[PDB]
RNA sequence: UAAAUAUAGUUUAACCAAAACAUCAGAUUGUGAAUCUGACAACAGAGGCUUACGACCCCUUAUUUACCG
């Protein structure tokens, strides 16, 4: 390819270029079709390797911290064999939530609205909001709905989890929502709804939709939800909280650990406390 | 706290190292006999504005153009139709804070500034510095302004100033790759200096070799020039093209000017002696024309909204209407017209709005509700029964304006016209911009409308009721004299003190004093003195003129010397005006068995305490004494920011209350049905009903906090 | 309408420049696994400029405050 023919002085002009580059990588650099574009995307692919070689340097910085340390300088009940133990737990509590769990639902069909730099943030959230699942007292039963096999979302999923994919305990599928749940019982949560969350509903189903648009795009989930006939709820962030700073549209693993704490009869003065302390100056 | 002066020394001494990056020239008037004709010049440091005309403030608010950035405000002529409406570009600047404002032109706007101090608050917090044309020549941190004084053959009323601006030499970009094979340490903060050297051009010694930087710098641009040039008539062709400084511009080719703008009639630019002016100038500068033969839009959102409620009822919301080769290639100027100076010259066409109708109507029927109500509405009251009780076309009222204090993009400042009869009218109010609020709703019309207009009532001495009312005198003796009619003075009923600002304009501004026989609100009460006769046989010429058995007046509950009014028609009809005021007593014992009252409702329920903090009514209120009027019918008008598209719906709202709009038209035979506009009016308001309930209930929040 | 702001896991720090705490996959761990090997590191967004930068300038969305001679 020719587009060489900006990288090869660019460094030389003084901008932040990283040194290591492929193909992969200078093929989604074409689709960059501005300056700015393409300086934003050089400067986040310069500090991968910035923040890469310097916990790198780290790393065997520390290797020989220890093994000096290590070469120089019992009646046990249970083998240290607790990580195995920890993941196995997990997996019971996991298969018991999805035949009696209460019902969570990720809205896989946002793959449209987002750029590459949302759809990749997207999955890293869904990363740490599976995570918590998993480690919680009464996990819910999660369900990926409206992903596409073939999508780029399911693709980026499959590379992330790489085996665990097919062994996870959650119920990914093609089908909308309402195909799988009573459409009276789908709440489905956005920031924009006009009915405020009052209390937890052990009955309903609720909704969240897997999106990240740090191009901000209001109305998005609101749209889908009345493009269906479903019900919609907010967080009353207004309620308790003073807010001062930020967007009220909180993350996928965010929210989940808000619902999580509020399913195991927390108030909503623990639930909100997994809102960002940034952006509010206390609860009242 | 504006960014633009806090934000000082990041702009650097001589600018950011050297000129600005960006510069074009934007049009904001076109040169309609409506909005005037007006200039914006964008800069990365500074923002100019030329020929701040009536109602320019409406249009750069509603185009995004920012108001609180402006330095200088240059003026080409002591003329109200260049001048008019500045008042309120003053008062706007000094909300948003900025400190000091530099006005430019003739030695007059010193007395000018003087003279609106009459009615405008003193204007504390701002700083106003006149910098006439005899002043040294003005330098900025972008662009250096030159003011040239030109006088007619014929205060001084032959008095025009042209601006030649210049913009700065800009200091070129750094060929900073190939400094690398000379040998340049492009590191930063590795012999950084040398690229202001480069910008500079000074020589440096580098690797051994002192090279003029100007070889590893682009050529420096030296900078467009171009010109702001007004002929308001044929006086003014000889001395323009004689003036001795323009020959220092055009003849030179050192010195293109990349543009000239011209704010000229039609009649000026065909004279062959203005002919073989532009041409001089050379055929590399690109002239722009601003002035009647402009066909375009201004106020896009009031032609928007207008035709949108169109659709519900065409007689009620009638829509608005819009008012030879020459050898020298020109340009005619259109609203949100650019032409970049910096880095290209060129024509940016790009940002001209549009005025597709079709597209206006599409979105009315796409909303949720308004489809169905508009069409349930229509059989209702069209096929449905009598249209209202059978009474004469006139008199019909006119809503040219509905705004508080500040325009806005869906309602002007307060004005109100009264048909009485086809040959006579009178003015309820003359705010800012009412002539273009007059023009937009008559077009072609507006000079017959101003042949009626016979009688002008102003309520209190607050600007947003009478600083339109010198706009209509110059364009009212224009329409005068188009239809042959004898000039003479124009009937104004308003406090005493109105004729210190008449006087101080006249007398070091311009004559305008010739167009008014003003009769004083005082002597307009009940049971008053009798007064010099000289107003007695004029209070009979306003009775005789506008047809009217009675014409009555008081002192409404507001800042002193505020009046309220009263129409008392041969025929039995009454209609009672009330200016800004809480429920007046007086006006009760005014207009009791009033045919229409027209009534004040500017806040919500629920403010009544900032309601009597600002001498203002609420709807409640305000129904109330229409009650208390014993009225037929009520309306509310002067609605404040809050109500920027719509009035809030209270439950009180009967069949005797109504809400209006601007340029909407309300006649006697049209009140039952004024109740079954409702309906639909929420329909097409619904997204922004939603945001007053909202905006309703925060303050809730903040009380029960 | 204007000014302040806007960290997509969370805080801190900021012209310091990257941390600290977390997250995902693999691990049969002899009790420092308190680890190892990998995955992900975008300070609202889209554009301009500038030798550059998080700076500067428009624009979009949003948040908190104020908002008429
Ligand atoms: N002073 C003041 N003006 C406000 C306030 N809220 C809204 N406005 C005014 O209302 C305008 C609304 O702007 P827009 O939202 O573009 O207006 P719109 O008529 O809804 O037009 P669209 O956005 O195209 O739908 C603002 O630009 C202000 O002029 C407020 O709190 N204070
Ligand atoms: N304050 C809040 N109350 C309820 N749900 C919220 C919320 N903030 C974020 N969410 C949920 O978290 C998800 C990602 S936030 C993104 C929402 C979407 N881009 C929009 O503009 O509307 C959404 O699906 C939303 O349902
Ligand atoms: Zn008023």
């Amino acid at each position: 390819a020719a587009t060489r023919e900006f990288i090869e002085m660019w460094r030389l002009l003084g901008r932040e270029v990283p040194e290591h580059i492929t193909e992969e990588e200078l093929k989604t650099l074409m689709e960059c079709v501005s300056n700015t574009a393409k300086k934003k995307y050089l400067k986040y692919l310069y500090t991968k390797e910035k923040v890469k070689k310097a916990r790198q340097i780290k790393k065997e910085m520390k290797a020989a911290a220890r093994e000096e340390a290590k070469n120089i300088k019992k009646n046990f009940l249970f083998l240290r064999l607790w990580d195995r133990n920890m993941d196995i737990a997990m997996g019971w509590k996991g298969a018991q939530a999805m035949q009696f769990g209460q019902p969570l639902v990720f809205d896989m069909a946002y793959e449209n609205y987002m750029k590459r730099k949302e759809l990749q943030n997207t999955v890293s959230q869904l990363l740490e909001s599976e995570g918590w699942n998993r480690r919680n007292v009464d996990p819910f039963h999660i369900y990926f709905c409206n992903l596409k096999i073939d999508g780029a979302l399911h693709r980026e999923l499959v590379k992330r989890y790489q085996e665990k994919w097919d062994k996870l305990l959650l119920t990914s599928t093609e089908k909308s929502h309402v195909d799988l749940f009573p459409k009276d019982s789908i709440i489905y949560l956005t920031a924009d709804s006009p009915n405020v969350m009052t209390t937890f509903r052990h009955d309903k189903v609720y909704v969240i939709g897997s999106f990240v648009d740090k191009s901000m795009q209001p109305g998005t989930s609101l749209a889908k939800a009345k493009r269906l006939n479903l019900a919609t709820e907010c967080l009353p962030l207004d309620k308790y909280l003073q807010w001062e700073i930020g967007n009220k549209n909180l993350t996928l693993d965010q929210m989940i650990r808000i619902l999580l704490c509020l399913k195991n009869n927390g108030n909503w003065q623990e639930a909100l406390q997994f809102v960002p302390k940034r952006k509010h100056t206390g609860f009242l | 706290p504006l960014r633009h002066l806090r934000t000082r020394e990041k702009r650097g001494p001589s600018g950011c190292s050297g000129g600005p990056n960006t510069v074009y020239l934007q049009v904001v008037a076109a040169g309609s006999r409506d909005s005037g004709a007006a200039l914006y010049v964008f800069s990365e440091f500074n923002r100019y504005l030329f020929n701040c005309g009536e109602g320019v403030q409406r249009l750069m608010q509603e185009h995004k153009l920012k108001v609180a950035r402006l330095d200088n405000i240059f003026l080409t002529r002591m003329h109200w139709s260049n001048v008019g409406g500045l008042s309120g570009m003053i008062l706007t600047l000094k909300e948003t804070g900025l400190p000091k404002c530099v006005l430019s032109g003739p030695p007059q706007l010193e007395k000018y500034l003087e003279a609106i101090k009459i009615f405008s608050g003193p204007l504390k917090g701002i700083e106003l510095a006149v910098r006439p044309h005899s002043a040294p020549e003005y330098e900025d941190e972008t662009m250096t302004v030159y003011q040239i004084p030109i006088h007619s053959e014929q205060r001084d009323s032959s008095l025009v100033v042209a601006f030649i601006c210049k913009l700065h030499l800009k200091r070129g970009n750094f060929l900073v790759l190939k400094a690398k094979e000379m040998g340049l340490p492009v590191g930063t903060a590795a012999i950084a200096p040398i690229i202001a050297a480069v910008k500079d051009g000074k020589s440096i010694t580098h690797e051994g070799r002192e090279i003029l930087a100007e070889e590893l710098c682009t050529p420096p641009d030296p900078g467009a020039a171009f010109v702001v040039v007004e002929c308001p008539d044929e006086s003014f062709i000889q001395p323009i093209c004689e003036n001795a400084t323009f020959q220092r511009y055009q003849g030179k080719a050192d010195a293109p000017v990349a543009l000239v703008v011209h704010m000229a009639p039609a009649s000026v630019l065909v004279d062959s002696r203005y002919q073989q002016w532009m041409e001089r100038f050379g055929p590399d500068t690109q002239h722009l024309v601003l002035n009647e033969n402009c066909a375009s839009v201004h106020n896009l959102r009031s032609h928007k909204i207008q035709t949108q409620l169109n659709l519900i009822h065409p007689d009620i919301f009638p829509l608005l209407t819009s008012f030879p080769t020459l050898s020298v290639p020109m340009v005619q100027g259109e609203c949100l017209l650019k032409y970049q100076l910096r880095p290209r010259r060129e024509w940016q066409r790009d940002a001209i709005i549009t005025c597709n109708p079709e597209e206006f109507i599409v979105e009315a029927l796409q909303l949720p509700n308004f489809q169905q109500s508009v069409q349930e509405y229509r059989r209702s009251a069209q096929d449905g029964p009598a249209p209202a009780e059978k009474r004469s076309q006139y008199p019909e009222i006119i809503f040219l304006g509905t705004g508080s204090a500040i325009p806005m993009k869906i309602r002007n400042v307060s004005a109100t016209l009264v048909n009485i009869s086809p040959d006579t009218s009178l003015l309820l109010d003359c705010g800012e911009g009412t002539f273009g609020q007059l023009c937009r709703h008559y077009g072609d019309q507006v000079d017959r409308v101003l042949g009626t207009l016979a009688a002008v009532f102003v309520s209190h001495l607050a600007a947003d009721h009478h600083t339109g009312l010198p706009s209509i005198l110059l364009q009212r003796e224009r329409a005068l004299a188009s239809l042959g009619k004898p000039l003479h003075p124009l009937l104004v009923v308003a406090p005493n003190q109105l004729k210190a600002w008449l006087q101080q304009y006249h007398n070091q501004c311009q004559e305008v004093l010739h167009h008014i026989s003003m009769i004083p609100a005082k002597c307009l009460q009940e049971g008053a003195e009798i007064s010099s006769p000289a107003v007695e046989r004029l209070i009979s010429s306003l009775l005789r003129t506008c047809d009217l058995e009675e014409f009555q007046t008081c002192l409404v509950r507001h800042c002193k010397h505020a009046f309220g009014c009263a129409l008392v028609h041969t025929s039995g009809w009454k209609v009672v005006y009330s200016g800004d005021t809480m429920p007046c007593e007086a006006l009760v014992r005014m207009g009791k068995d009033a045919t229409l009252l027209i009534h004040e409702a500017t806040l919500e329920d629920g403010l009544e305490e900032e309601a009597v903090e600002k001498t203002h009514s609420t709807t409640s209120q305000a129904i109330s004494v229409g009650m208390r009027m014993n009225a037929e019918f009520i309306m509310l008008n002067h609605f404040s920011q809050r109500y920027a598209k719509v009035p809030l719906f209270s439950p009180n709202f009967s069949e005797k209350v109504g809400v209006a709009f601007d340029h909407m038209k309300v006649c006697f035979g049209d009140f039952p049905t004024m109740p079954k506009l409702i309906p639909p009016l929420k329909a097409l308001f619904a997204g922004d009903i939603e945001e007053m309930e909202e905006r309703r209930e925060k303050r809730e929040l903040r009380q029960v906090r």
